[PDB]
C-alpha cells in the first residue's frame, strides 16, 4: 500500500525569484 | 566557487556587483544524479464502477459544422463578431521601464 | 553455433553466407564480416525445462514489467512440453 | 468576360510530368475489393485511381528493394467513377475502369437451420 | 547602374540558407529581394503520408530554436480537432516549458542581433544558460532539442523526481545574467547608434503587412495571444507585456529583454503551482496506456498495438490554431479527412510575413542597417522554407 | 459555350501574339545568356534550344493554356536575365550526362520490362 | 493637449470632434445613394447615427474615448475614414445584388 | 572525482596508455570508456 | 496588462545635464562595459576538458540503437514489426521467417542510421523492450556505408552495452 | 464527460452564427455559405468573383475590422471539378475574433490578387502559385518562391509524387551539378493503414 510519489514543489512554496532590472548608478558626479 | 579574496572583490568592484551570491557554476545545491523510484497517480478514467467508455468519448461527441445560411436552401439591429476588447491596465507592479 | 562455410566465411544465425562465385565477397577483403557469435537458438535450447504442478502456467519473461506481455500455457499434452511464444522458456507437469 | 472555348480539357504541358511517364502509362480505376480477412465494408466506399506495376530490383548493398518508377507510390481517391475518368481524361493517362462489384442481397432465416424435410437444417449448433 | 549583390547564403550575417539580391547604390540599399526555398523540404506533403503521431518531430524541426511550442500549436489543433482535454498537471508541464523555450529562443534572437552588429561577448555568457535549459530538455526527453515531449494527448513522460528544484535553482539566477547583458548593451551609445531609428514601421503598416509578435509590439500595439486568446493555463498566470514606443529595432530589443524577465516571472509561478496528477489524456483510444497495463490487460495491448501501428483517426474537419510563439504568432490549418492520416497542413510561421516585410522596412538605410533589420526580425529559416 | 474565363487572350490570335514576342525575347536573350554564364554551347545551339522548347508545345489548342505556358516562359526568361539561375540550371536542358534511351522495339526488349 | 498617441505613425489629433462630425457626415451622405432596401446601407446608417449622436453629446474626449469603444479617439477617425472609403467602393460594387452564380453540387461536400 | 569542482569538472578519467592494441598515450578518446564507467562518468548515476 | 520599455523623460536641471555632459565627454557607460568584461575575465570558465569530462547526461537519453536480449540469452525481439510501422522516418526495414524451432524471429533486420531521427517512438512501440536507443553517442565513422545497420551489428550493440542499458532501464521504467 | 472531454463555449457559437448571418445578409452577391464549427470557428464560402469586394468589407467595415491577415493557402482536392479551394484565415484586434474565407478554382481560371486589400498576401499567393499552380491576376511580381530554379510541376498537388521526377548529383566530366531522373535505392513502403469498420457515424454518408 504504497502512497504516490511525484515530482511537486515542497510544501508551503519555492523561495522568491528576482527578475526585475537591477542596474545600480555607481558613479562620481 | 573557490578564489582569492581580494580577486572576488575586484570581480565585484568591476561587476558592480556582489558575484559570489549568485555564482553561474552549479557547484553541489543541484539534485542527486540518483533518486528514489516514484508512484505516479492513476487518471480519472482508472475507476472499476460506472466507467462506461460511451459516456467519456470525445472523439463521437464531434458533429459536422452548424450550417447558418444556406444559398441553395424589424430593425434589426447591427451586429459585430464580439464584443469590443477592454482597454489594458498599465501593470501596477511596473508600468515604466 | 557458429560455422564456417566452404569459403571460409562464418555463417551467420540467419544462415546467410555468399557463394562461391558471388562477386559481393569483395565488400569484406581487406575488411572483416560483422557475426554476432552467440547464437539464440543455441542458447534458448540450454535452458532447463520447468516443472509446475499445475495444468495452466502463466509465463511473463521475467522482471514483470520488465519482460514481456503475460500469457498462460496449457500443459496437457504430454507428449510435448509448453513452450512460451515470447520467451522461448518450456514448461511440463511431473510426468510419469 | 467570356470566350467560349471549344476544345476538350487537357493540362498535360502545364503538370511537368515527363512525357514518358504520360504515354506509356495505363492507370486503373476501380473500387478495391474487401479484404477477406475482415468484415467491415468501410474501405469499399469510394474510387481509387493506381498506375501499373514497374520493374523493383534488389539492392546490392543491404539487399533493399530499388524502384525506378517515381508513381509506384501514388493513389488518388475520387468519390464517383465520373469524377476519376475526367481526372484520368485532362491528365492524359490512358484508364481502365471496372464497375462496383456490391454483394448480393442474400436472403436469411434463422428457423430454416431446423427444417422439418428441408436439406438446410443443421447438423451441429 | 545599381550594384548587385548576392548576400548569402554562405554569409555569417544571413542567420541560415537565405540568397538576400540586393540593389546598391554605394552602400545605401536600393532594393532587397530575399530569396528563400534553400531550407524547403517539402514538410507539408511528407505530413501527408504519415499519422498523426509520426507528423509531430516535424514541428520540432520547423523552428529549431522554440521546439516545444512547436510542438504545443500542433498539439493543440489536433487535441481540438478531436475533442479531448489534457490533464492540468499537463497543461501546466507544457506553459512551464513553453516560457523555458522562450527564454531560450530570446537568447538565441537577442545574442545573435548583437553578434551580427559586432558585440560578439554576451553571446559566449548566455550560450552557457541555453546549454543548462538544453539539459532540463534531455532530462525529461532524452534529447536536448528536438525532444517531441509535447503530444496530442498531454506529454509524453511525467518529469523526472528532482527537475523542479534544478529549474528553480536555475531561475534564481538568471535575472542576473539579464543584468549583465543590459549593462553590455542597454546603454551603451555604439549600440544605440546601431538601433535607434533603424527599420522603423508604423502601426498600420505593421497590422497589414501581417506582422506579430514584438514586430507588433515594438510599434505600439497592444496584442499578445497569450493575454487575448489564453490557451493551456495561461490565463492563471499574472505577467506584464512589454510595449514599445518608436517601432525600431532599439525598442524591439527591449522588448525582448522584458519578454524575458516576464517569462522568469511566469517559471516562478508555474513552479510553485504545478499540481498532482497523470500527464495524458485518460482515454486509451488517443493517449497509449503505460507499459505494466500493455503487459497485463488484453485492452490495453489491443490499443497500444492499434495506436502504434495504425494510429488514432481524427474527426473530420478543419481548423485553424494559433499560439504565441516566440518568434510571433505560429499557427496550423490542420485539416482531417477522418482517418489517422492528416488529408492537409499548412503552417503559418511569422518569419515569412516578417521576411516579406524587410524589403520595406530597409527603405533609405545602409548595408549595416540591413544586416541589423535582420537580426531584430528575428529569422529563422527552418519555419519560412518548411 | 463552354462558359470559361480567359487568362489573357479571348482566341488564339492574340495567344499567338504573345507566343511570338515571347519567342523574340528569348531570340535577343540567348547570345547575352552564353557570354555571362560562360557556357560552352554557341549561339546557334541555344537558339535551337529555344526552338526546341517551344515546338514541345505546339499541339496546344486552347488560349488559356497557352497563356499559363508564355506565362511560365516569361518567368524562366527573367530568371535568366537577373542571373537568379547558375549554369547548372541552363546547362539542365541539354542532358549531358543522360546517355539516350533507345525507342525502338528489339533494344527495349533487350535491356529490361518496362515498354 | 495629449502627447503620444502611442501608435507609430499615428498622429495626435486637435480638433477631433469636428473630423469626426465631418466624416460621419459624408459617411451618410454616401450611404443616401445606396438603395434603402440593402442590409448594408441601413447597418452602416444605424451604427453611424449612433456614433455621431455620441460625438455631438459628449464634449469631453476621454469620455467620449470610453463611450465610443473605438480605441483612441484618432483610431476612431481611422475607422471613420476606413469605413467612408469602403462606402464608395460598395457604391460601385453593388454587393446586395442577387448571387451571381451557384456552386457545382459537391463542391463544399467534405469529407472528399 | 572532486566534488568541489563544478558540476562537469567534478569527475575524470585518466585513460589508459595500452588499448586492445594500439599505443594510445596521445590517440585517446571518449570511445574507450567501458559502459560501465560510461554511466558513471556522464552522470547518468551517483553510484560507481 | 502592460508596461513600457522606453517611455521615460530625461530630467533638465543643471545637476543632471552636468551628469550627461561628463558622460559624453568622459565616457563613463563605456567605462562600465569594460568592468563588466574585466569582471568576467577574473570568474572560472565554463569550459570542460573533453574527453577527460564528459557532458552531464540522462536515463532518458536517446543515443545508438540496439537488440536486447532475455537473461537465458534468447533475442527479445518477436518480428512484430510495430517499430517498422511506427517509424517516421521508415529507418526500420524487417523480414522474418519462422526459426528452425517455431520461434516467430526476425531473418533481416535493418536500420538505416542516416534515416534515423533519434526520436525514440521505436522503443515506445516496442512491445518486449527489444529494440533500445543506448547510451552510446560517440559513433561517427568514415564511411557511409559503416552507418547502415544490420541485425549482426544491432546484436553486438546489445551484448557491448547491456550492463548500462539494463542500468538505465531500471532507473527509468516506472515513468513509462 | 467532465474530465477528458473539451468544454464547450455556447455564447461565442451564437455570437460567431448571428455575425456570419449578418456579413450573409450584407453581401448576398457572393455568399454562398456560412458555417459555424463545433468549437467555435466561423467559416465563410464565396464565389470567386467576391474575393476582393468580401476581403475589403471584412477589413474596413466598423463592425468588422478584419485588419490582419494570419495565412493565405490552399487544398487541393482531385474529386472536385473546381480543383483547388483557397482559403483565407482573417484576425480581428479590435473584437478579439478570427474567420475564415473560402472560394474555388481550378487549373486554368485565376483568382484576383489582394496584395490592394492585404499586403501580407504577396508572398502567400506566390507560395499558392508555386506550389499549386493557381496563377493570381493583376500580381505585382508573380514568380516561384520555395522551389528550385527551372522546377517543373507543382510539388503540392495530389498527382504530384512523393519524391518528385528528377534528382541532383555532382557530376565530375561536366564538372557540375546535373540533375536526372530519380532512381531509389529504397523505394518508399506505402502503408494501407485505414480502418474497414466506421469510427464515427455522426459523419456517415448516405448510402447513395
Ligand atoms: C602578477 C599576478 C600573478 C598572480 C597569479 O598568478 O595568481 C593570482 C591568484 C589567482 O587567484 P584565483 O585563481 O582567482 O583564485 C582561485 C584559485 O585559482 C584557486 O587555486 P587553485 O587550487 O586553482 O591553484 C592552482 C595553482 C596551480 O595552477 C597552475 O599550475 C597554473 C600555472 C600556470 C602558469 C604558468 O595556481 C597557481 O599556483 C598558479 C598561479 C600563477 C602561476 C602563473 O590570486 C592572487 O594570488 C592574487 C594575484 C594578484 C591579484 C590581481
Ligand atoms: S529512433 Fe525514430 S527514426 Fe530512429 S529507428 Fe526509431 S522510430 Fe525510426
Ligand atoms: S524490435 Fe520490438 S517492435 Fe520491433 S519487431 Fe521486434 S518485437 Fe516488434
Ligand atoms: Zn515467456
Amino acid at each position: 500500500a504504497s502512497k504516490v510519489k511525484q515530482d511537486m514543489p515542497p510544501p508551503g512554496g519555492y523561495g522568491p525569484i528576482d527578475y526585475k532590472r537591477n542596474l545600480p548608478r555607481r558613479g562620481l558626479s | 566557487a573557490s578564489a582569492t579574496r581580494v580577486i572576488q572583490l575586484l570581480r565585484n568592484w568591476a561587476s558592480g556587483r556582489d558575484l559570489q551570491a549568485k555564482l553561474q557554476l552549479r557547484y553541489q545545491e543541484i539534485s542527486k544524479r540518483t533518486q528514489p523510484p516514484p508512484k505516479l497517480p492513476v487518471g480519472p478514467s482508472h475507476k472499476l464502477s460506472n466507467n462506461y467508455y460511451c459516456t467519456r468519448d470525445g472523439r463521437r461527441e464531434a458533429m459536422p459544422p452548424s450550417i447558418v445560411m444556406s444559398s441553395q436552401k424589424t430593425e434589426k439591429k447591427a451586429v459585430t463578431p464580439a464584443p469590443p476588447i477592454k482597454r489594458w491596465e498599465l501593470s501596477k507592479d511596473q508600468p515604466y521601464l | 553455433g557458429v560455422r564456417t562455410s566452404p569459403t571460409g566465411e562464418k555463417v551467420t544465425h540467419t544462415g546467410q553466407a555468399y557463394d562461391d562465385g558471388d562477386y559481393r565477397r569483395v565488400r569484406f577483403s581487406d575488411r572483416q564480416k560483422e557475426v554476432n557469435e552467440n547464437f539464440a537458438i543455441d542458447l534458448i535450447a540450454e535452458q532447463p525445462v520447468s516443472e509446475v504442478g499445475s495444468r495452466v502456467i502463466s509465463c511473463d519473461g521475467g522482471g514483470g514489467a520488465l519482460g514481456h506481455p503475460r500469457v498462460y500455457i496449457n500443459l496437457d499434452k504430454e507428449t510435448k512440453t509448453g513452450t512460451c511464444g515470447y520467451c522461448g522458456l518450456q514448461f511440463r507437469q511431473p510426468h510419469h | 468576360q467570356l470566350i467560349a472555348v471549344d476544345e476538350k480539357l487537357d493540362i498535360t504541358t502545364l503538370t511537368g510530368v515527363p512525357e514518358e511517364h504520360i504515354k506509356t502509362r495505363k492507370v486503373r480505376i476501380f473500387v478495391p475489393a474487401r479484404n477477406n480477412m475482415q468484415s467491415g465494408v468501410n474501405n469499399t466506399k469510394k474510387w481509387k485511381m493506381e498506375f501499373d506495376t514497374r520493374e523493383r530490383w534488389e539492392n546490392p548493398l543491404m539487399g533493399w528493394s530499388s524502384t525506378a518508377d517515381p508513381l509506384s507510390n501514388l493513389v488518388l481517391t475520387f468519390s464517383t467513377k465520373e469524377d476519376a475518368v475526367a481526372f484520368a481524361e485532362k491528365n492524359g493517362w490512358s484508364f481502365d475502369v471496372e464497375e462496383r462489384k456490391v454483394p448480393k442481397p442474400k436472403s436469411k432465416s434463422y428457423g430454416a437451420n431446423f427444417s422439418w424435410n428441408k436439406r438446410t437444417r443443421v447438423s451441429t449448433k | 547602374s545599381n550594384l548587385t549583390l548576392n548576400f548569402g547564403p554562405q554569409h555569417p550575417a544571413a542567420h541560415g540558407v537565405l540568397r538576400l539580391v540586393m540593389e546598391l547604390s554605394g552602400e545605401m540599399v536600393r532594393k532587397c529581394d530575399p530569396h528563400i526555398g534553400l531550407l524547403h523540404r517539402g514538410t507539408e506533403k511528407l505530413i501527408e503520408y504519415k499519422t498523426y503521431l509520426q507528423a509531430l518531430p516535424y514541428f520540432d524541426r520547423l523552428d529549431y530554436v522554440s521546439m516545444m511550442c512547436n510542438e504545443q500549436a500542433y498539439s493543440l489543433a489536433v487535441e481540438k480537432l478531436l475533442n479531448i482535454q489534457p490533464p492540468p498537471r499537463a497543461q501546466w508541464i507544457r506553459v512551464l516549458f513553453g516560457e523555458i523555450t522562450r527564454l531560450l529562443n530570446h537568447i538565441m534572437a537577442v545574442t545573435t542581433h548583437a553578434l551580427d552588429i559586432g558585440a560578439m561577448t554576451p553571446f559566449f555568457w548566455m550560450f552557457e544558460e541555453r546549454e543548462k535549459m538544453f539539459e532540463f530538455y534531455e532530462r525529461v526527453s532524452g534529447a536536448r532539442m528536438h525532444a517531441a515531449y509535447i503530444r496530442p494527448g498531454g506529454v509524453h513522460q511525467d518529469l523526472p523526481l528532482g527537475l523542479l528544484d534544478d529549474i528553480y535553482e536555475f531561475s534564481k539566477n538568471f535575472s542576473f545574467r539579464i543584468d549583465e547583458l543590459e549593462e553590455m548593451l542597454t546603454n551603451n551609445r555604439i549600440w544605440r547608434n546601431r538601433t535607434v531609428d533603424i527599420g522603423v514601421v508604423t502601426a498600420e503598416d505593421a497590422l497589414n503587412y501581417g506582422f506579430s509578435g514584438v514586430m507588433l509590439r515594438g510599434s505600439g500595439i497592444q496584442w499578445d495571444l497569450r493575454k487575448t486568446q489564453p490557451y493551456d493555463v495561461y490565463d492563471q498566470v499574472e505577467f506584464d507585456v512589454p510595449i514599445g514606443s518608436r517601432g525600431d529595432c532599439y525598442d524591439r530589443y527591449l522588448c525582448r529583454v522584458e519578454e524575458m524577465r516576464q517569462s522568469l516571472r511566469i517559471i516562478s509561478q508555474c513552479l510553485n503551482k504545478m499540481p498532482p496528477g497523470e500527464i495524458k489524456v485518460d482515454d486509451a483510444k488517443v493517449s497509449p496506456p503505460k507499459r505494466a497495463e500493455m503487459k497485463t490487460s488484453m485492452e490495453s495491448l489491443i490499443h497500444h498495438f492499434k495506436l502504434y501501428t495504425e494510429g488514432y483517426q481524427v474527426p473530420p474537419g478543419a481548423t485553424y490554431t494559433a499560439i504565441e510563439a516566440p518568434k510571433g504568432e505560429f499557427g496550423v490549418y490542420l485539416v482531417s479527412d477522418g482517418s489517422s492520416r492528416p488529408y492537409r497542413c499548412k503552417i503559418k510561421a511569422p518569419g515569412f510575413a516578417h521576411l516579406a516585410g524587410l524589403d520595406k522596412m530597409s527603405k533609405g538605410h545602409m548595408l549595416a542597417d540591413v544586416v541589423a533589420i535582420i537580426g531584430t526580425q528575428d529569422i529563422v529559416f527552418g519555419e519560412v522554407d518548411r | 459555350g463552354t462558359s470559361v474565363k480567359p487568362i489573357f487572350s479571348r482566341d488564339m490570335n492574340e495567344a499567338k501574339r504573345r507566343v511570338r514576342e515571347l519567342y523574340r525575347a528569348w531570340y535577343r536573350e540567348v547570345p547575352n545568356t552564353v557570354h555571362l554564364f560562360q557556357l560552352d554551347i554557341s549561339v546557334k545551339q541555344g537558339r535551337d534550344k529555344v526552338r526546341e522548347m517551344f515546338m514541345k508545345n505546339a499541339h496546344v489548342t486552347d488560349p488559356r493554356v497557352v497563356d499559363l505556358l508564355v506565362i511560365k516562359g516569361k518567368m524562366e526568361l527573367e530568371e535568366t536575365i537577373n542571373v537568379w539561375k547558375q549554369r547548372t540550371h541552363i546547362m539542365r536542358f541539354f542532358h549531358e550526362t543522360e546517355a539516350p534511351r533507345p525507342t525502338d522495339f528489339l533494344s527495349k526488349f533487350y535491356v529490361g520490362h518496362d515498354p | 493637449l495629449k502627447k503620444t498617441t502611442g501608435l507609430v505613425g499615428l498622429a495626435v489629433c486637435e480638433t477631433p470632434h469636428e473630423r469626426l462630425k465631418i466624416l460621419y457626415t459624408k459617411i451618410l451622405d454616401v450611404l443616401g445613394q445606396i438603395p434603402k432596401n440593402a442590409a448594408y446601407r441601413k447597418y452602416t446608417e444605424q451604427i453611424t447615427n449612433e456614433k455621431l449622436g455620441m460625438v455631438k453629446a459628449e464634449p469631453d474626449v476621454k469620455k467620449l474615448e470610453e463611450q465610443l469603444q473605438g480605441g483612441q479617439i484618432e483610431e476612431v477617425i481611422l475607422q471613420a475614414e476606413n469605413e467612408l472609403s469602403l462606402a464608395r467602393k460598395m457604391l460601385r460594387w453593388k454587393p446586395w445584388e442577387p448571387l451571381v452564380e451557384e456552386p457545382p453540387a459537391n463542391q463544399w461536400k467534405w469529407p472528399i | 572525482e572532486d566534488n568541489k569542482q563544478f558540476f562537469g569538472r567534478h569527475r575524470w578519467v585518466i585513460y589508459t596508455t595500452e588499448m586492445n592494441g594500439r599505443d594510445t598515450f596521445w590517440d585517446v578518446d571518449g570511445s574507450m570508456v567501458p559502459p560501465e564507467w560510461h554511466r558513471w562518468l556522464h552522470c547518468m548515476t551517483d553510484d560507481p | 496588462t502592460y508596461k513600457f520599455v522606453n517611455m521615460r523623460e530625461p530630467s533638465m536641471d543643471m545637476k543632471s545635464v552636468t551628469d550627461r555632459a561628463a558622460q559624453t565627454l568622459l565616457w563613463t557607460e563605456l567605462v562600465r562595459g569594460l568592468g563588466m568584461t574585466l569582471s568576467y575575465l577574473f570568474r572560472e570558465p565554463a569550459t570542460i576538458n573533453y574527453p577527460f569530462e564528459k557532458g552531464p547526461l540522462s536515463p532518458r537519453f536517446r543515443g545508438e540503437h540496439a537488440l536486447r536480449r532475455y537473461p537465458s540469452g534468447e533475442e527479445r525481439c518477436i518480428a512484430c514489426k510495430l517499430c517498422e510501422a511506427v517509424c517516421p522516418a521508415q529507418a526500420i526495414t524487417i523480414e522474418a521467417e519462422p526459426r528452425a524451432d517455431g520461434s516467430r524471429r526476425t531473418t533481416r533486420y535493418d536500420i538505416d542510421m542516416t534515416k534515423c531521427i533519434y526520436c525514440g517512438f521505436c522503443q515506445e512501440a516496442c512491445p518486449v523492450d527489444a529494440i533500445v536507443e543506448g547510451p552510446n553517442f560517440e559513433f561517427s565513422t568514415e564511411t557511409h556505408e559503416e552507418l547502415l545497420y544490420n541485425k549482426e551489428k544491432l546484436l553486438n550493440n546489445g551484448d557491448k552495452w547491456e550492463a548500462e542499458i539494463a542500468a538505465n532501464i531500471q532507473a527509468d521504467y516506472l515513468y513509462r | 464527460t467532465r474530465p477528458t472531454i473539451r468544454p464547450r463555449n455556447d455564447v461565442v457559437h451564437k455570437q460567431l452564427s448571428a455575425f456570419g448571418q449578418y456579413v450573409a445578409e450584407i453581401l448576398p452577391k457572393y455568399v454562398q455559405q456560412v458555417q459555424v464549427s463545433c468549437f467555435n470557428e466561423l467559416e465563410i464560402f464565396i464565389h470567386p468573383d467576391g474575393v476582393i469586394p468580401v476581403l475589403t468589407f471584412l477589413r474596413d467595415h466598423t463592425n468588422a475590422q478584419f485588419k490582419s491577415l494570419a495565412d493565405l493557402t490552399a487544398v487541393d482536392v482531385p474529386t472536385r471539378q473546381n480543383r483547388f479551394e483557397i482559403v483565407y484565415n482573417l484576425l480581428s484586434l479590435r473584437f478579439n475574433s478570427r474567420i475564415r474565407v473560402k472560394t474555388y478554382t481550378d487549373e486554368l481560371t485565376p483568382i484576383e490578387s489582394s496584395v490592394t486589400v492585404y499586403k501580407a498576401a504577396n508572398w502567400y499567393e506566390r507560395e499558392i502559385w508555386d506550389m499549386f499552380g493557381v496563377f493570381f491576376a493583376n500580381h505585382p511580381d508573380l514568380r516561384r518562391i520555395l522551389t528550385d530554379y527551372g522546377f517543373e510541376g507543382h510539388p503540392f498537388r495530389k498527382d504530384f509524387p512523393l519524391s518528385g521526377y528528377v534528382e541532383l548529383r555532382y557530376d565530375d566530366e561536366v564538372k557540375r551539378v546535373v540533375a536526372e531522373p530519380v532512381e531509389l535505392a529504397q523505394e518508399f513502403r506505402k502503408f494501407d493503414l485505414n480502418s474497414p469498420w466506421e469510427a464515427f457515424p455522426a459523419y456517415r454518408q448516405p448510402p447513395e
